[PDB]
RNA sequence: UGUGUGUCCG
């Protein structure tokens, strides 16, 4: 029984280290995988809060603002939906500002 | 003696059995993280590309207001 | 004869730019027009032969070159002129004066009369009660001044025709003044020594067209000087004496009636302020209007001194007397005024300041601002108002533009959720608005409060269209008989030629509406949106845009735009659109008063988030017009555009108004420099430009009010304050409730109040003003109980009378069709149930309207334009001469049987009648009855039956086969379809009109009608929703003379002319009346013999009439009784029991309804010594299936189906009756309508055909202070004797009859605490539930209407189900 | 024999056990770290609402804004450029910011065109708006002179000179607003304009203990004929309380009065 | 005496054997229910991302041809 | 010969 319980306690310890190989594979895919953190969590996560700033900032800033009205706006608002629908200039003579 | 040395190693070897089947199983579902992997890269991506969008938005804000 | 036929009444500006052509003419010299053309033209072919005519050489034979303007002497004129001179005319309108006293004498007593057979009559009567007013007529100051005008006004009118050649003048000759006329053209001679002078010795009226040295050497030694005017001003200064003459009439009569306190002003005060008026008006030329303006702001000031006088409560008067200092120092600083005349000159306004009267008073004082005429008007100042405001540059904030685009969203979104179930399914990927999902999920809404933080969201919503564009249930808005502008083409065609110095090259046919509808070959809705859509509107030859100054008004001019024909017709549909659709979320209405609404409810509507205390402000809306701008109205209309299918529809304004040519269209001064060479491209000058940027007066209005709304939501929101708007004429009344705690007294409420409404005044005005349209805060007051309002005054709940606007009015001479004396009747007849609706005196209207009814009868006798001179209608038509009796009868039986009346004394206790027959005659019976001439009842209401088709019987179903009760409107619509015959080369009328419509009209007309028993009301009711209907409504469009004898369709027709059709129909009218004793049957008389009954013989009457019609057949659901029959009156001593419920009602008793008066004083102004000065508390079926946006078609189909169901109810035809009705209007068939009809059980459809459907809305006829102190208790009738008793006319009754009864007593003087209405036991009746039967069908063949309009639609369920 | 060769085979299997352990420590210090440096991953799961908030909030605000204005938004060195020469505004419509135009406005070197000032004027000028200061009107000497004489009947009369007395002495101690405020009052309160004048010359602060003024005089003919009937000699230490309204004098030393 | 030794330390062995792979499992179950947790939220946070920048791009494609 | 001198949106 000598012969057989040799070759079982071999058997086992060609298993036990396969085992320890598979597993520090494992830890080393691990590791790589985590080398970088899994790269772009940490930039994205400040980049998120840098962006939340900006738009926060030109929201604010957006209530600020004064407009002056134009003399040629409907012109051109015509002009553009003439242009979008059967697309050719208007008729002549030229409109009110042709700019 | 003999039958109590022989019945141990049988629950030695039952043992190291479940012992690598459960570290199968938990290679098999580690792979599985894979996953996880696919909100990582293509969302980068677009987190990136709305800053470009915003950075350029600021610019575009400074080309028509007057401001200072 | 002749194609002309000028108006009675001024609807014109006045502008004398033609006069400059008379003056060359004639040799004279004057400047009116500030056109240099005009200087150096060439004059036409007529008033060129001025200096060929004897009478006019004549006439300027001995006076200067120079002349004066007649806008100087229009007072010195009415000032003096009274009738002493020779007139042309024969016989003198103050010939036959007397019968008219007489007869307004008679009236009088009548309803004295009627009053004391009421039950009202009155306590402690005078006897000395005609002598006053006979005195008080005789002795009026403007009595034959009048005459004098209207004997003017009639040789003016006549003179203005004979458009040929070889034309005539007429003079006259009165003392001082002298006045020739040629063909609208008024030449007045005057004497010099009434001009007031100046102080370099000059009158006043030659300072502006000559100066010092050249006047006096032109003058040298003459006595008389001549000026030149129109034939408006002699018809405004007609009516300028009319209504003084009527005013001043209504004020001396008034004060017979209480003398102790009336409610009118005064009749000393007023000519005080006519002479101060006329005066600053002689001094200060045309200016003195910018003065005369004031008289309203000052009134409203005084209204507004009558309370408790808060700080701020004066600063309106105080601003008002500023700026009427500051225009009258600055409009006089040119004008060498003298000392004297400086003082003399400001006694208009030191009058009106210094005033002390009762509020109502003031408030009928405010309804004269009309009586001393209109200014000039000139196409160069009006154009230069408008360009300013129109082209200036404004400064925006994005910001307030976004917020109120937000709320503009929200609103939209809330009131189609508030109807229609719930939300309307928000597409577009709805993460992007996060707040809003958990609403959308469990299907809710956010209140209010909490809508601040998520306002941004709205902006992401998205949805499919809401409404639809085939929703047009009228066809009579496209043709309406106006007039629109010519085409770019030919845009100078439309002046004169010989003041244009050029023949223009191209011409225009047409010019008005109806005359280019019919010629249209491809019209059609879905063509006007596919037009709209493709930017048509945009062609070189659509681009015109002409102006035209308004009519009488105070200002220096306003204008309203004209459009040609395809895009007037986008402006129109637009519109419609907009009003059934868009715009129901944005009510503006409500008109509510704090002061008259339950406490209760009044808490729960002001709580946001203990007494409620309101305040309030108004702001005027006129000038937000040339205010608006693209870069702010954009995206709303773009949000327009897209709730529908159309895309570029909704901006046709902002698209094609910059770049059109603005000029006004008048004919006589076209704009400066104008030459055959620049015709194409014309310059712009001082009547012209080029860049408008504004909008429009009436144009897009319901866009813009939608914005207003919008704009006041959003204020709301911004301040936690509870706001409510409301928006008429070109005003606009906010009110802002504040809600306080209980322990707060009543002191420093109206102040908290007052704060709170400062504070949202201010607020709306920053948020306006960064929306670019801006507020003027010396205007805007601010008042905490003080409401006014377009055509409603209250002061702290009290409803102030103001009834001199309509009472002032009246006139013998109005346009009404060919001056027929029927509509010349009712409008008077109307015009007085209007003005005694308001105030509280009866007697003073009454007799103005019997003093002008028979001055019209009389004037229209003896001087009818329609005929040549000389021509007697009363004549000819009778044999004899017409005498004072046969005219009173005929004034006295009720035009319901043809018989000229319409002053009916019913009208003065509520104002839609049950039934007009039997009031009709009760009326004659107790005028024959007044009178010893009971004996002519039968005769008078016997009469002959006329001939009517089915047609006549249901257009009015409570009418009576006569034919002197009919009106002309059946012949204009047969003058109408004899023209669409041979014209109307539309393509898609023609389908409508096709041989056989005729016949179609006759069949269902005679099918709706042969029922058992027959209903009238129901089948006029069912007629309205068929083609028939639609052809009707298309057909009566004609609303003038002049279109009638002057259009060019409808001349052309060869066959005999309209002017001797209309003179035939007028001489057979007029013999149908004053005749008598000559239309009668001795057949039927013997029937109505023996009645004693209104009812019964009314139903006899109308059973033996319409005889050929229905042969046999029972009528129902036409007859009611009078409500004066149905009820007595016992005036109950507070102390007292009532004879008729004790003596006689022992055995079983008598219903009766019970009227009591409460005690509680509430609030009064100015005491509480009259009772109508004072208030008190006390308030005055689902379908199975519901289509979204439904069309016209669908739901009218609906309803038609709906009522055909419920009226046939015990029949088992309704599912084959209702099929020959839909097929031609709906593509779905039986049995897939019926599941959207709602369900309806009830019995006596006869009741829910007169009130539940309510066809009118009935109401008061008197003003609604004393209904808030009376209680009235009904159900003491117990089994109601459901019944013929119609309960909101009994309450009218009673309201109507408490009031006149206590009018003129004191409040403590009052003897009587409660009143019984007893029922009498004749005229009341007990009606049956009886259903129609109908053993036919109708079999006609409907299918062949498959065309667009009002008329069968292809998938009418698009919209979806819910 | 076998028991030794049992004896070593286990004690290898030993030792390899003990690198077992050792190999389950590291990776479960491994994933340690990793949920370490992982658990900052659920952190942004939240504030990416806001970011998305915000985002949503500025993409409204921005595309609105750029709906209204058309093709010629004329940016800034544009109109910088057009204002220099024909200094008209632009065509198309343009952005500025409050602060930087209002500076611009305050200096006179840049020559900002006229309707853009006057435009950004009427803009601003209705910034100063409160709860009281709406309607409130503006008073001076010669408004409140003329608004009180189109209270009074007559030319001439006395009491005209008290108005324009009482009229000087308020514009030279600045407290018109107080008078007119009260003179209103009275008025509305139901006495005569009379007995209000009385109430300002009686119960104003200022005018207490008072001395009127003294005004040259020519002759009789510069006097109004409807005062001849309130001349009286003056007596020493005239009071406005007491009755004094002015006092005449003369060229040869000679001092009249008027008593109302 | 050697054999029940033996058998002590087999035995011994195996039970720290059972033991770390219990931990092992637990370790499993904790990362698999954080994986979970980041699943179908990360999911929506992705598609919210796509959804923002898609809105952004179409602003700055209008803005685009301004300038 | 002076095209209907004008008389619109609610
Ligand atoms: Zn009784």
């Amino acid at each position: 029984h000598s012969f057989e319980e040799v070759v079982q306690t071999l058997a086992s310890l060609a298993t036990v280290v396969q085992q320890q190989t598979i597993a520090s594979e494992s830890l080393e895919q691990r590791i790589t995988s985590l080398e970088n953190g899994l790269k772009p969590v940490y930039d994205m996560a400040k980049t998120i809060s840098s962006l939340n700033r900006v738009c926060a900032e030109m929201v604010a800033k957006y209530d600020l603002l004064v407009m002056t009205t134009g003399r040629a706006t409907a012109t051109a608002a015509a002009t553009e939906a003439y242009w979008a629908e059967h697309g050719q200039p208007p008729p002549g003579p030229s409109l009110y500002e042709e700019s | 003696s003999f039958e109590e040395v022989v019945q141990t190693l049988a629950s030695l070897a039952t043992v190291v059995q479940q012992q690598t089947i459960a570290s199968e199983s938990l290679e098999q579902r580690i792979t599985s993280l894979e996953n996880g992997l696919k909100p990582v890269y293509d969302m980068a991506k677009t987190i990136s590309s709305l800053n470009r969008v915003c950075a350029e938005m600021v610019a575009k804000y400074d080309l028509l207001v007057m401001t200072t | 004869q002749h194609t002309q036929y000028p108006d009675a009444r001024l609807s014109s500006p006045i502008v004398l730019d033609q006069c400059d052509l008379v003056t060359r003419a004639c040799g004279l010299y004057s400047s009116y027009s500030l056109n240099p053309q005009l200087r150096n033209c060439k004059l036409p072919k007529h008033i060129y032969r001025l200096k060929y005519d004897v009478t006019v050489t004549k006439f300027l034979s001995d006076v200067p070159v120079a002349t004066l303007p007649i806008d100087f002497i229009v007072p010195i004129l009415l000032k003096a002129l009274s009738g002493n001179g020779f007139c042309p005319v024969e016989p003198r309108c103050q010939q036959f004066l007397d019968e008219i006293i007489k007869y307004t004498m008679q009236d009088a007593l009548f309803l004295k009369y009627y009053l004391k057979n009421v039950g009202a009559q009155e306590d402690c009567v005078d006897d000395h009660f005609q002598e006053k007013i006979l005195s008080s007529i005789q002795g009026n100051e403007f009595l034959h001044q009048m005459f004098f005008w209207y004997d003017l006004a009639i040789l003016t009118r006549r003179g203005r025709l004979n458009r040929g050649n070889s034309r005539s003048t007429w003079f006259v000759h009165d003392d001082l003044i002298d006045i020739l006329g040629y063909g609208d053209y008024v030449f007045w001679k005057i004497p010099i020594s009434l001009l007031p002078l100046n102080t370099q010795g000059i009158p006043h009226a030659a300072m502006d067209w000559y100066q010092t040295s050249v006047f006096k050497e032109a003058v040298q030694g003459h006595t008389h000087i001549v000026s030149v005017s129109t034939a408006d001003v002699l018809i405004m200064c007609k009516d300028l004496i009319t209504c003084r003459f009527n005013t001043t009439l209504i004020s001396k009569i008034a004060e017979v009636e209480d003398p102790v306190c009336s409610d009118y002003p005064n009749f000393k005060i007023v000519s005080m302020l006519y002479q101060s008026g006329d005066y600053l008006l002689s001094i200060l030329g045309s200016d003195g209007y910018k003065i005369i303006k004031f008289l309203e702001p000052l009134c409203l000031a005084k209204i507004q001194l009558c309370s408790k006088y808060t700080e701020r409560k004066g600063r309106f008067l105080t601003q008002m007397h500023l700026a009427v200092n500051h225009t009258l120092e600055e409009i006089t600083e040119i004008r060498a005024l003298k000392p004297s005349q400086a003082h003399k000159i400001r006694e208009f306004h030191r009058t009106l300041i210094r005033l002390e009267m009762t509020p109502q008073q003031l408030c009928e004082l405010f309804s004269i601002q009309k009586h001393w005429g209109h200014p000039v008007l000139h196409s160069e100042t009006a154009i230069q108002k408008v360009k300013k405001h129109a082209t200036v540059l404004k400064a925006l904030r994005p910001i307030v533009i976004f917020e109120t685009y937000c709320v503009f969203k929200y609103s939209i979104a809330k009131h189609y959720f508030d109807s229609q179930g719930s939300w309307y399914s928000v597409t577009s990927d709805r993460n992007l608005t996060p707040g809003l999902n958990s609403y959308i999920k469990r299907n809710q809404f956010p209140p209010l409060p909490m809508i601040k933080e998520l306002l941004w969201e709205f902006y992401h919503l998205d949805h499919p269209p809401l409404f639809s564009t085939k929703i047009i249930s009228d066809l009579s808005i496209f043709i309406k008989d106006r007039a629109t502008a010519v085409e770019r083409t030919c845009w100078d065609a439309v002046f004169e030629p010989n003041v244009l110095g050029y023949n223009p090259p191209h011409k225009f046919s047409t010019k008005r509406v109806p005359e280019q509808f019919l010629e249209q070959e491809n019209f059609s809705i879905e063509n006007v949106l596919s037009y709209a859509q493709k930017l048509e509107y945009l062609l070189p030859q659509y681009r015109n845009f002409s102006f035209s100054l308004k009519e009488k008004e105070l200002n220096v001019g306003r204008t309203f735009g004209k459009l040609p024909y395809p895009t007037r017709n986008v402006q129109t549909l637009c519109e419609a659109l907009l009003a059934d659709g868009l715009a129901k979320a944005f009510p503006s209405n409500m008109m509510v008063v704090t002061e008259r609404e339950q406490k209760e409810s009044l808490l729960h509507q002001a709580s946001w988030h203990a007494t409620v205390r309101g305040s309030s402000f108004v702001t005027d809306l006129e000038k937000y017009n040339l205010a608006f701008r693209y870069e702010f109205t954009a995206p709303f209309i773009e949000y327009c555009n897209r709730c529908y299918g159309v895309k570029n529809v909704f901006n046709w304004m902002h698209y094609t108004i910059p770049q059109c040519y603005m000029h006004v269209s008048d004919y006589y001064n076209p704009p400066h420099n104008l030459t055959l060479e620049n015709r194409n491209n014309p310059p712009e000058g001082p009547s012209s430009y080029r860049g408008h940027m504004g909008g429009i007066e009436g144009l897009q209005q319901k866009l813009w009010t939608s914005i207003s709304c919008a704009q006041i939501s959003l204020v709301e929101i911004k301040t936690g304050f509870k706001l409510r708007s409301a928006v008429m004429g070109d005003n606009q009344c906010i009110t802002v409730l504040s809600v306080f705690p209980l322990e707060t007294d009543a002191d420093e409420q109206e102040q908290s109040a007052e704060d709170n409404a400062a504070r949202v005044a201010a607020s709306l005005a920053k948020v306006t003003s960064a929306c670019g349209i801006f507020l003027k805060p010396d205007e805007t007051f601010v008042h905490s109980g003080f409401i006014y309002f377009g055509k409603k005054q209250y002061l702290n709940g009290v409803q102030l009378p103001q009834s001199l606007k309509t009472a002032t009015r009246m006139a013998p001479l109005s346009d009404a069709i060919f001056d027929d004396l029927q509509g010349t009747l009712a409008s008077i007849g109307t015009a007085f149930e209007r003005s005694i609706s308001e105030t509280r005196h009866i007697f003073p209207c009454r007799i103005t309207a019997a003093f002008h009814t028979f001055f019209s009868v009389r004037i229209l006798q003896y001087h009818h334009l329609g005929f040549n001179k000389g021509f007697d209608l009363g004549q000819l038509t009778l044999g004899k001469p017409l005498d004072f009796g046969t005219i009173s009868l005929a004034l006295a039986v009720p035009q319901v049987l043809g018989g000229l009346s319409f002053l009916n004394p019913e009208k003065c206790f509520y104002r839609n009648l049950g039934d007009p027959v039997t009031s009709g005659l009760f009326q004659l019976k107790t005028y024959l009855r007044m009178i010893e001439m009971d004996d002519l009842f039968l005769p008078l209401i016997a009469k002959n039956p006329g001939n009517c088709t089915a047609i006549d019987f249901v257009l009015n179903p409570s009418g009576l086969n006569v034919p002197g009760s009919q009106d002309l409107t059946s012949f204009l619509r047969q003058i109408v379809r004899r023209t669409i015959t041979l014209s109307a080369k539309n393509k898609l009328i023609n389908t409508l009109f096709h041989a056989s419509a005729d016949f179609e009209d006759e069949m269902v007309c005679k099918w709706l009608l042969s029922s058992t028993p027959v209903m009238s009301r129901f089948a006029a009711d069912i007629f309205s929703r068929t083609p028939s209907g639609k052809r009707l409504q298309i057909l009566g469009y004609l609303e003038g003379t002049r279109t009638l004898l002057a259009s060019k369709i409808i001349n052309n027709n060869t066959e005999t002319p309209v002017l001797d059709r209309l003179r035939k129909i007028t001489l057979q009218r007029w013999s149908l009346w004053f005749s008598y004793l000559d239309h009668c049957d001795n057949i039927l008389a013997e029937a109505l013999t023996q009645i004693t009954c209104t009812v019964d013989l009314a139903q006899i009457l109308r059973e033996y009439s319409w005889a050929h019609i229905l042969e046999g057949r029972p009528l129902i659901g036409a007859t009611l009784p009078c409500m004066i029959e149905q009820f007595k009156v016992v005036w109950l001593k507070p102390y007292e029991q009532c004879p008729q419920c004790s003596n006689a009602k022992q055995p079983g008793g008598k219903p009766f309804v019970s009227v009591a008066v409460k005690k509680h004083i509430v609030s009064a102004w100015p005491n509480a010594s009259r009772i109508s000065w004072t208030i008190g508390d006390g308030i005055p079926g689902q379908p199975a299936i519901k289509p979204k946006c439904p069309s016209a078609a669908l739901r009218e189909a609906i309803e038609l189906a709906s009522r055909l169901t419920w009226v046939t109810q015990g029949s088992s035809n309704s599912d084959l009756l209702i099929k020959p009705f839909l097929e031609a209007r709906v593509n779905l068939s039986v049995q897939e309508i019926l599941q959207m009809t709602p369900s309806h059980y009830s019995g006596n459809i006869v009741h829910r055909y007169n009130d539940q459907y309510s066809p009118h809305s009935f109401m008061a006829n008197r003003m609604s202070n004393s209904a808030t102190r009376l209680i009235v208790s009904t159900n003491t009738l117990g089994e109601f004797s459901d019944s013929n008793i119609i309960f909101q006319n009994v309450i009218n009754y009673a309201v109507a009859l408490f009031d006149i009864k206590f009018r003129n007593t004191e409040a403590t003087d009052i003897q009587y605490n409660r009143a019984h209405l007893h029922l009498t036991k004749c005229c009341t009746r007990e009606v049956p539930a009886q259903y129609l039967t109908y053993t036919s069908t109708l079999d006609l063949d409907l299918t062949r209407y498959r065309e667009n309009e009002l008329i069968y639609d292809n998938n009418p369920l698009k919209g979806g189900l819910n | 024999h076998s028991f030794e060769e049992v004896v070593q085979t286990l004690a290898s299997l030993a030792t390899v056990v003990q690198q077992q352990t050792i190999a389950s420590e590291s990776l479960e210090q491994r994933i340690t770290s990793l949920e370490n440096g992982l658990k900052p991953v659920y952190d942004m799961a939240k504030t990416i609402s806001s970011l998305n908030r915000v985002c949503a909030e500025m993409v409204a605000k921005y595309d609105l804004l750029v709906m209204t204005t058309g093709r010629a938004t004329a940016t800034a060195a544009a109109t910088e450029a057009y204002w220099a020469e024909h200094g008209q505004p632009p065509p198309g419509p343009s952005l500025y910011e409050e602060s930087a135009i209002r500076g611009k406005i305050e200096s006179r070197d840049e020559t900002v065109p006229q309707s853009v000032r006057e435009a950004f004027n009427n803009l601003d000028s209705t910034t100063s708006l409160t709860e009281e200061n709406f309607g409130k009107p503006d008073i001076s000497a010669k408004d409140l002179r003329n608004i009180m004489y189109d209270h009074l009947p007559g030319f001439g009369t006395a009491f005209h000179q008290l108005v324009q007395v009482i009229c000087k002495l308020g514009k030279d101690s600045n407290s018109l607003d107080i008078i007119h405020a009260e003179f209103q009052a009275s008025l509305a309160e139901g006495d005569s304009p009379q007995c209000a004048l009385i109430q300002i010359t009686k119960r104003v602060p200022i005018f207490q203990d008072a001395a009127p003024p003294v005004i040259h005089i020519r002759s009789r003919g510069d006097i109004p004929r409807a005062c001849q009937k309130s001349l009286r000699p003056v007596p020493p230490s005239p009071k406005i309380d007491r009755g004094w309204v002015c006092v005449f004098q003369l060229q040869d030393g000679k001092t009249l009065g008027l008593k109302i």
